[PDB]
């Protein structure tokens, strides 16, 4: 929507690469930031909350950061099931709502 | 109160465990029709009563007559039954400016028609269908039986006969149980005064007077080293007070 | 509702020794700076008063410890807590403690205490629920986490509230809070008192004088009973129960004959028991 | 069987001010239990009459009943204009309870 | 911790009409928790939608799609109707029920929400 | 006072469909209540009886399909589902109540289409 990051991304099985998304000051700088996965068809799931928080059954191998206003999601050892879309997200007080950006189809080589 | 029921399914409480303030009863004289029976009203006053039953319904200024003990009429026969031998007060006025309403009352019921006289003091909520004939109708209605429950019709384009009264029917009793529900009588304090006394239940015979001995708050005697009372609170207004 | 979690644990009940404890008063008759002498239910001194944890943390992480059991009255009942942060409310005092039997329930929700002689449905695992309302922010109590049913009710009263809170204090205190329970005549009476304690745990070599609260019609029987609690909910983190710790003393009554000295202002300090040695 | 309700006219055309006279006749003898309704077309029935000889609220008497046996009777008098719709007798002597076909006054 | 219900069930309206969408709860109660709403169109992203604040207590309205669609609450059944109304083109799409926490800011919402189609 | 109907609607015949019919002002309890139905242009042809002061159930012969009626009694409701249906039972029901000589208690529900095709 009126975040940035980009359709599709692909590595090979079992590596390390990450995935980020840029905001501005008005949403990323001043919010805490979640990112989240769905299958295809399937329930949308919480990945990373506040970039520094797992929830509860999350592999620890993923961590996160906020640089400025910018965000990544730490994506590490990669699975052949981990192949599916993820989506950042932050408080907006612009508009005062929820914003996502359009999500990153990852593909696992 | 502010609803009172009809006589198909009269409100009854039970009162008991507290005092009767027969006084103001005497003194509202807005009330129609107001009499009572066991002995004369104004002896009722401190003639008291082990458990009284105050049960309460609204009629029609007509038929308020077939409310008496002993009697017959559609209220006393089907509805609402006094006894054979009877002690209370029917207390009975007019609410005519509250019930009866333009548009037309018809909150209010009774019952017309059952296969037997009343029981006494037993009310009749069964809203089934009597069968007057032999022809049974078994739970719907129809020929030769009549539904059971009718209304009044209450509105102030009434004559003065036809107006709601609020008729509530005190009746009484006595039994092994003491009595529970018992009117007067706070007695003027006397300070210095040979005066015999009763205070709460306790009783004895003293000169009372101003003390300065410091209860706590949920006490309620004094007493000395002999056993005596010594020195008493009074009740009404809190104050320590010695018993000489 | 009826939700239950009975943690059930392991481990002797710990004890501990009530030295001076435990002394109402038994009249509401004013005396003073004399020795009265009575046999009354009370609990003797140098007593057997089991320290019960209603939840118990012991520390790896996390592992609270719901043990609360059903407890049998007895004689009579004597009550005693710290609880800065109040997490106990009422009890459950019954015979069944389920229907076909009357219900002593009290319940001292915020701020308003409701005691309640009913016939209630006691859960398994009965507790007063707290959650968050979002409707005026206010933390309401789910009172049916304790019981399902309410119907039949013989007695309802509403009083100032027997717990209390001071705080502020950083300790210090605990507020030791002590409540005795003696069913007799139709009429069961509460006590109560408060008082400061800066022990960790166990109690001070003073004397506690318990008023009665209320003298009530009960009429009822009571041979077994369960404490309540206040519980709320969290939300994610690595549902949430057993707000901070829990722990209380209780101990049973018996006839005993006391001598009691009143002070110049009724204050009753020292109390002897007769067949203590 | 089943009692078989004759209610007649089945309708009537009329004008302002009339005194129509809508029969509804029985197979047998039912002491009074008819009724009458007020229908304009998609309304709810309107009772009119109950037990075929008493008046009801809200309802003048220009409409009057009577009759009973096999014979009942809506008399209808001095026809207001809100009056010209489909209406309706009534059985509730046993079960089954049968109304009649209707009969639609209305404007000549 | 929790489970919750459906959002809807299966909700297709030919166009001309509207549809609510009410989404109960178990193990919580409704209203100790705040719920919240996405549109996520299929071979699409998620757009935000409906939703309780925080902050200020009200229940927000996402501004772009404010006034189109209203909740309503009852907290004893857990019943939250999202009603979404006027049906268009690209209106017809997956739509989560979601639930972040009142007490604080709480962007992470539960943990997942089934998802509706609904239709125009 | 007032009834109130369970949703009406096209359903293929030989099939089932619970009329649900509540009350309000006065109860249900205390008297009786019945089921009628009009079809377009044809006169009011009473259906089936409820009668709750005992417990019994009278359907009219004519029309015998099992309609089973029962209650709701605390609800101040009314259920009677619609069995083994055929297309000239395509028509408007309605809930009813006789004046028998004793009360006057007519009253009349709004009135809803029940319908019996297999074209929707
Ligand atoms: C107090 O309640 C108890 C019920 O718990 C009653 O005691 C029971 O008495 C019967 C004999 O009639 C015994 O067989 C039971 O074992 C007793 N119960 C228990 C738990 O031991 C008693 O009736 C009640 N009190 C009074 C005064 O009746
Ligand atoms: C109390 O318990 C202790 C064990 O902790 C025991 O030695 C003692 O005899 C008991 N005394 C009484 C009165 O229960």
């Amino acid at each position: 929507s009126v975040l940035t990051q980009a359709p599709s991304v692909s590595a090979a099985p079992g590596q390390k690469v990450t995935i980020s998304c840029s905001g501005s000051s008005s949403n990323i700088g001043n919010n805490y930031v979640s990112w989240y996965q769905q299958l295809p068809g399937t329930a949308p799931k919480l990945l990373i909350y506040d970039n520094n928080k797992r929830p509860s059954g999350i592999p620890d191998r993923f961590s996160g950061s906020k640089s400025g206003t910018s965000a990544t999601l730490g994506i590490t050892g990669l699975q052949t099931g981990d192949e599916a879309d993820y989506y950042c997200g932050t408080w907006d007080s612009s508009l005062s709502a929820v914003v996502f950006g359009g999500g990153t189809k990852l593909t696992v080589l | 109160a502010t609803r009172f029921a009809s006589v198909y399914a009269w409100n009854r409480k039970r009162i008991s465990n507290c005092v009767a303030d027969y006084s103001v009863l005497y003194n509202s004289a807005s009330f129609s029709t107001f009499k009572c029976y066991g002995v004369s009203p104004t002896k009722l006053n401190d003639l008291c009563f082990t458990n009284v039953y105050a049960d309460s319904f609204v009629i029609r200024g007509d038929e308020v007559r077939q409310i008496a003990p002993g009697q017959t009429g559609k209220i006393a026969d089907y509805n609402y039954k006094l006894p054979d031998d009877f002690t209370g007060c029917v207390i009975a006025w007019n609410s005519n400016n509250l019930d009866s309403k333009v548009g037309g009352n018809y909150n209010y019921l009774y019952r017309l028609f059952r296969k037997s006289n009343l029981k006494p003091f037993e009310r009749d909520i069964s809203t089934e269908i009597y069968q007057a004939g032999s022809t049974p109708c078994n739970g719907v209605e129809g020929f030769n039986c009549y539904f059971p429950l009718q209304s009044y019709g209450f509105q102030p384009t009434n004559g003065v006969g036809y107006q709601p009264y609020r008729v509530v029917v005190l009746s009484f009793e006595l039994l092994h149980a003491p009595a529970t529900v018992c009117g007067p009588k706070s007695t003027n304090l006397v300070k210095n005064k040979c005066v015999n006394f009763n205070f709460n239940g306790l009783t004895g015979t003293g000169v009372l007077t101003e003390s300065n001995k410091k209860f706590l708050p949920f006490q309620q005697f004094g007493r000395d080293i002999a056993d005596t009372t010594d020195a008493v609170r009074d009740p009404q207004t809190l104050e320590i007070l010695d018993i000489t | 509702q009826c939700v239950n979690l009975t943690t059930r644990t392991q481990l002797p009940p710990a004890y501990t020794n009530s030295f001076t404890r435990g002394v109402y008063y038994p009249d509401k008759v004013f005396r003073s700076s004399v020795l009265h002498s009575t046999q009354d239910l009370f609990l003797p001194f140098f007593s057997n008063v089991t320290w019960f944890h209603a939840i118990h943390v012991s520390g790896t992480n996390g592992t609270k410890r719901f043990d609360n059991p059903v407890l049998p009255f007895n004689d009579g009942v004597y009550f005693a807590s710290t609880e800065k942060s109040n997490i106990i409310r009422g009890w459950i005092f019954g015979t069944t403690l389920d229907s076909k039997t009357q219900s002593l329930l009290i319940v001292n929700n915020a701020t308003n205490v409701v005691i309640k002689v009913c016939e209630f449905q006691f859960c398994n695992d009965p507790f007063l629920g707290v959650y968050y309302h979002k409707n005026n922010k206010s933390w309401m109590e789910s009172e049916f986490r304790v019981y399902s049913s309410a119907n039949n009710c013989t007695f309802e009263y509403v009083s100032q509230p027997f717990l209390m809170d001071l705080e502020g204090k950083q300790g210090n205190f605990k507020n030791l809070r002590e409540f005795v329970f003696k069913n007799i005549d139709g009429y069961f009476k509460i006590y109560s008192k408060h008082t400061p304690i800066n022990l960790v745990r166990d109690l001070p070599q003073g004397f506690s004088a318990l008023e009665p609260l209320v003298d009530l019609p009960i009429g009822i029987n009571i041979t077994r009973f369960q404490t309540l609690l206040a519980l709320h909910r969290s939300y994610l983190t690595p549902s949430g129960w057993t707000a901070g710790a829990a722990a209380y003393y209780v101990g049973y009554l018996q006839p005993r004959t006391f001598l009691l000295k009143y002070n110049e202002n009724g204050t009753i300090t020292d109390a002897v028991d007769c067949a203590l040695d | 069987g089943d009692i078989q309700l004759t209610q007649s006219p089945s309708s009537l055309s009329a004008s302002v001010g009339d005194r129509v006279t809508i029969t509804c006749r029985a197979s047998q003898s039912i002491s009074s239990y008819l009724n009458w309704y007020q229908q304009k077309p998609g309304k709810a029935p309107k009772l009119l009459i109950y037990a075929a000889s008493s008046l009801q609220s809200g309802v003048p008497s220009r409409f009057s009943g009577s009759g009973s046996g096999t014979d009942f009777t809506l008399t209808i008098s001095s026809l207001q204009p809100e009056d010209f719709a489909t209406y309706y007798c009534q059985q509730s002597y046993s079960t089954p309870r049968t109304f009649g076909q209707g009969t639609k006054v209305e404007i000549k | 911790e929790v489970q919750l219900l459906e959002q809807s069930g299966a909700e297709v309206k030919k166009p001309g009409a509207s549809v609510r969408v009410s989404c109960k709860v178990s193990g919580y109660t409704l209203p100790e928790v705040a719920m919240h709403w996405v549109r996520q169109a299929p071979g699409k992203g998620l757009e935000w939608m409906g939703g309780f604040d925080p902050e200020d207590g009200e229940t927000m309205y996402a501004q772009k799609f404010q006034g189109r669609v209203t909740m309503t609450e009852d907290t004893s059944t857990d019943t939250a109707y999202m009603e979404l109304s006027s049906l268009r083109s690209e209106d017809t799409a997956v739509y989560y029920c979601a639930t972040t926490t009142p007490f604080s800011s709480s962007y992470w919402f539960d943990p997942w929400g089934q998802g509706t189609l609904v239709t125009v | 006072q007032q009834l109130v109907e369970s949703g009406g609607g096209v359903v293929q015949p030989g099939r089932s469909l619970r009329l649900s019919c509540a009350a309000s002002g006065f109860t249900f309890s205390s008297y009786a209540m019945h089921w009628v139905r009009q079809a377009p242009g044809k006169g009011l042809e009473w259906v089936a009886v409820i009668s709750y002061d005992g417990s019994n159930k009278y359907y009219a012969d004519s029309v015998k399909g099992r309609f089973t009626i029962s209650r709701d009694n605390s609800k101040n409701t009314l259920y009677l589902q619609m069995n083994s249906l055929r297309a000239e039972d395509t028509a408007v029901y309605y809930c009813a109540r006789h004046a028998t000589l004793m009360n006057n208690k007519d009253i009349w529900g709004q009135g809803t289409l029940v319908t019996v095709s297999s074209a929707s």
